[PDB]
RNA sequence: GUAGGAUAGUGGCCUACCAUGGUGGUGACGGGUGACGGAGAAUUAGGGUUCGAUUCCGGAGAGGGAGCCUGAGAAACGGCUACCACAUCCAAGGAAGGCAGCAGGCGCGCAAAUUACCCAAUCCUGACACGGGGAGGUAGUGACAAUAAAUAACAAUACCGGGAGUCUGGUAAUUGGAAUGAGUACAAUCUAAAUCCCUUAACGAGGAUCCAUUGGAGGGCAAGUCUGGUGCCAGCAGCCGCGGUAAUUCCAGCUCCAAUAGCGUAAUUUAAGUUGUUGCAGUUAAAAAGCUCGUAGUUGGACUUUG
């Protein structure tokens, strides 16, 4: 059982300290791996979409669901961001700035897209909330 | 409404309060001129001064 | 997989333009008259 | 630095932590059409207010009653209860202050008393009155319907002076309409 | 830092200055002088904040260079110069004399004196040795040397100062028995009797004082300053006399006073 | 350790000589830190967890090192000298450079404002009551954050309920007269000078268009088995799931719900008694070393002066 000495103060700390890395959530935070990832602690980043993909939904869902290829401009790595709402792809272009968030679990994916966890929330600077409502539209043509 | 507060000073004379008074309730008594100036501008001449030695620093345009 | 399709649904649903009407009450008056409708005279929304 | 950055603020409500609670829902919205309140936040502040004070009054109680700080802390908390009429001068006990619930402050607030002076006609119509510069607080006019009266400024409420209800001049409807009349 | 610090941040000022936060960035700092910058009080903050002759700190700049203030029977013009405790305060124009004194809640107390009474203070000696030539001499508390002095007086003692002759009238052994007055800490501006002397050798010495309402306080030698022989002060003290109230009895006195006023 | 040297002074601080010591599982030494330390900050039944670049205190640095003069005080950088790294001017012989001060620009980025006014307040400094102060203050930008608080009130009709009848209560872009600040503006006040606020002549509301938004309506979880479109497509969906021709879940209209001048989305606390000292588990769910010895560690019977 546990360890109960007046006396025994440093075994409990070092005990506990130990097991602390036991815990997948203190393990994660305190590996310093974070920095690895390509947001490297951030929580946007801007990109360059490379090109416009679509990926299969995971079973036993039946769809397309259109996603986009984004090379990240502060260290160069390529993620697959999602595109939300309905016909929001055709508001992306290659090779076009895009601001890139999170999709909501913490670098895990989400729902039945297979390895994805980024979603697009800019395009050329402006939100695709704003183009999806007719709010705004792209700085072109 | 209805009522305001504020703070007073009355002095022996006129003379005493040109040595006690600042000068900005001064004018607004009108018992002194304001003289419009730059402090700016006075940096600016004060640096231009420096670079020069004798009498001439004046004549410094 | 095919891109083409993006958008197909909502560019095939007619266009509705919304009704005009009078506004609500803002603020305090919002909640009186929703203090009225639920203590001083099914859910609210129900299809009856 | 900036002396301006030592200026202290604080928070003065904290959201439910459950927020879609049905019971909850129909009892706060009681309270807010019973007092004509502006939204859940005004609420939601006396709450917070009420929160404070009964966790003074529990930390004295668990004091021992000999504490120096329970009788000195103990006496100021009963006397600023009283001054407000939150409690009575037979419930001079810290116990009391435990048994004090939102509608007792909702109670002194001055939305609350114009109404129920005889001032308005309803609760509705008290917070419009208040906040239209119409009622005043001894010789202060006071527009903040959150006012909370304290026993000795009870019976000083009154129509302010400069208001068409308290001896003033009427409002420009009135008088743009006697303008129209006289016209004709 | 590389050298003297000029600036003294208001936040950093002592407490019992009594400085608004948000008055500025700033509060005068402490010139050097007799006492230190953190049991004094500089003439701005007296003439200006307790006072009320001036209004700003300009103010309290023409007030001092027309030689209107004298601190110990001599004039100064300087803003932060630092007065202390007993130093005495006169200002010939408006027929005022005051004496820096601690009231009961440690804070320095402009305590009006008659004619008679401001042409003395009290020092507590620092210590007693001989100087250059083998001549003994005094140093006090408040940077005043004397020469000469009297043989019997020894260090902790207290000495009568007579601001005209500038020469020590009369002085007070450090014994048990006499009225004291506590010059720092948490128990500053409280007056009793000194009960007790503990000696702690390599180490500071504890004493113990009884107020005249039998509550009894302890603090270090330090702190300790004699206004008396035996149970009567040599000086006039504050309304509260040295005696402390609890925080229940202040606001008993409180309540009655609004009840009467 | 001894004797010196040097220093403002102690000291292997340094030199000569001599001795062989010094630290370490009570973690030395080394490595990592997206590590300046503290006062403190967030959240906290209690214990606790996390954070602490930043206005107070202490330290450190002025592109990277090193050296140094002056001086009470500097190994100073809005002082000098050299090297290195960048970079300005040149009549090409030279010369001058240090914004992690204020403002501003470029770059970097998810990420941050005016190349403004003033020494009037706070205080500092000089030979000095007077000069100076991008310290500091004032205004501009500012939905970081925080506080108060509008967007209607009342009456009469019509309509609809409750306690044939009559008192009360609820609806309507109906009909009426009242109230009022957003705004605007004489003025005064405010201020160093302006500006805002406060005060106030006049003016200023009926669809009072002087138009409240942001997210939702299968469950978790407050709110529709409404109508049109789409037909495992398009999309939704934090999780469970919805969509394959009669979709409560997608795209729309209507209605309704939550918060409300705010609200949605993308490290950390709470929930977590899922890190358990308080306070968790280890027969079968993840978990007793194959067995015993054994040092450090941790833990160790009773008894001595009561009445
Ligand atoms: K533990
Ligand atoms: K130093
Ligand atoms: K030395
Ligand atoms: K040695
Ligand atoms: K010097
Ligand atoms: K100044
Ligand atoms: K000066
Ligand atoms: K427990
Ligand atoms: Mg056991
Ligand atoms: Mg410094
Ligand atoms: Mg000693
Ligand atoms: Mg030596
Ligand atoms: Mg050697
Ligand atoms: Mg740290
Ligand atoms: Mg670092
Ligand atoms: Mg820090
Ligand atoms: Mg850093
Ligand atoms: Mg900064
Ligand atoms: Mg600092
Ligand atoms: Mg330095
Ligand atoms: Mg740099
Ligand atoms: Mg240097
Ligand atoms: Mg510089
Ligand atoms: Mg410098
Ligand atoms: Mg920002
Ligand atoms: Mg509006
Ligand atoms: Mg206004
Ligand atoms: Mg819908
Ligand atoms: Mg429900
Ligand atoms: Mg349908
Ligand atoms: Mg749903
Ligand atoms: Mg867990
Ligand atoms: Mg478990
Ligand atoms: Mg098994
Ligand atoms: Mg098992
Ligand atoms: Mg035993």
């Amino acid at each position: 059982g546990k360890t109960r000495g007046m006396g025994a103060g440093r075994k409990l700390k070092s005990h506990r300290r130990r097991q602390r890395w036991a815990d997948k959530s203190y393990k994660k935070s305190h590996l310093g791996n974070e920095w690895k990832k390509p947001f490297a602690g951030s929580s946007h980043a801007k990109g360059i979409v490379l090109e416009k993909i679509g990926i299969e939904a995971k079973q036993p869902n039946s769809a397309i669901r259109k996603c986009a290829r984004v090379q990240l401009i502060k260290n160069g790595k390529k993620i697959a961001a999602f595109v939300p709402n309905d016909g929001c792809l055709n508001y992306i272009e290659e090779n076009d700035e895009v601001l890139i968030a999170g999709f909501g679990r913490k670098g895990h994916a989400v729902g039945d897209i297979p390895g994805v966890r980024f979603k697009v929330v800019k395009v050329s600077g402006v939100s695709l909330l704003a183009l999806f409502k007719e709010k705004k539209e792209k700085p072109r043509s | 409404g209805g009522k305001s507060t504020g703070f007073g000073l009355i002095y022996d004379s006129v003379e005493n309060a040109k040595k006690y008074e600042p000068k900005y309730r001064l004018i607004r008594n009108g018992l002194d001129t304001k003289v419009e100036k730059s402090r700016k501008q006075m940096k600016e001449r004060k640096n231009r001064a420096k670079k020069v030695r004798g009498v001439k620093k004046t004549k410094a345009g | 997989g095919s891109l083409a399709r993006a958008g197909k649904v909502r560019g095939q649903t007619p266009k509705v333009a919304k009704q005009d009407k009078k506004k609500k009450p803002r603020g305090r008056a919002h909640k009186r008259m929703q203090y009225n409708r639920r203590f001083v005279t099914r859910g609210p929304n129900s299809s009856e | 630095v900036h002396v301006s950055f030592y200026r202290n603020y604080g928070k003065t409500f904290k959201k439910p932590r459950r927020p879609y609670e049905k019971e909850r829902l129909d009892a706060e919205l009681k309270l807010v059409g019973e007092y004509g309140l502006r939204c859940k936040r005004e609420l939601w502040r006396v709450q917070y207010a009420l929160s404070r004070i009964r966790n003074a009054a529990r930390m004295l109680l668990t004091l021992d009653e000999k504490d120096p700080r329970r009788i000195f802390e103990g006496e100021a908390l009963l006397r600023r209860m009283n001054r407000y009429g939150l409690l009575d001068e037979s419930q001079n006990k810290l116990d009391y202050v435990l048994a004090l619930t939102v509608e007792n402050f909702l109670e002194r607030r001055l939305q609350t008393l114009v109404f129920k002076t005889g001032m308005a006609k309803s609760i509705h119509h008290a917070r419009v009155l208040i906040r239209q510069r119409h009622i005043r607080v001894g010789r202060q006019v006071v527009n903040v319907a959150s006012f909370m009266v304290r026993v000795d400024s009870q019976k000083h409420i009154d129509f302010s002076l400069t208001s068409p209800f308290g001896g003033g001049r009427p409002g420009r409807v009135k008088r743009k309409n006697q303008k129209s009349a006289a016209k004709k | 830092a590389r050298g003297l610090k000029k600036h003294l941040k208001r936040l950093n000022a002592p407490k019992h200055w009594m400085l608004d936060k948000l008055g500025g960035a700033f509060a005068p700092k402490p010139s050097s002088g007799p006492h230190k910058s953190r049991e004094c009080l500089p003439l701005v903050i007296i003439l200006r904040n307790r006072l009320k002759y001036a209004l700003t700190y300009r103010e309290v700049i023409s007030i001092l260079m027309q030689r209107q203030v004298m601190v110990d029977g001599k004039v100064r013009t300087d803003k932060t110069y630092p007065a202390g405790f007993m130093d005495v305060v006169t200002i010939p124009k408006t027929n005022e004399s005051f004496r820096l004194l601690y009231d009961t809640k440690g804070r320095f107390r402009l305590h009006s004196l008659r004619d008679e009474e401001a042409k003395f203070k009290l020092c507590k000696v620092r210590s007693v040795q001989f100087g250059q030539k083998g001549i003994p001499y005094l140093n006090t508390y408040d940077g005043r040397t004397i020469r000469y002095p009297d043989p019997l007086i020894k260090a902790n003692d207290t000495i009568k100062l007579d601001l005209d002759s500038n020469k020590i009238v009369d002085f007070i052994k450090f014994d048990v028995g006499n009225v004291v007055m506590v010059t720092g800490g948490r128990n500053r501006g409280r007056v009793g009797i000194l009960k007790n002397r503990e000696k702690h050798k390599g180490s500071f010495e504890t004493v113990h004082i009884q107020d005249s309402q039998g509550h009894e306080f302890a603090t270090r030698l330090g702190n300790v300053f004699t206004l008396g022989k035996g149970s009567k002060p040599w000086v006039s003290l504050p309304k509260g006399k040295g005696i402390k109230l609890s925080i229940i009895e202040e606001a008993r006195k409180r309540m009655a006073a609004q009840s009467a006023t």
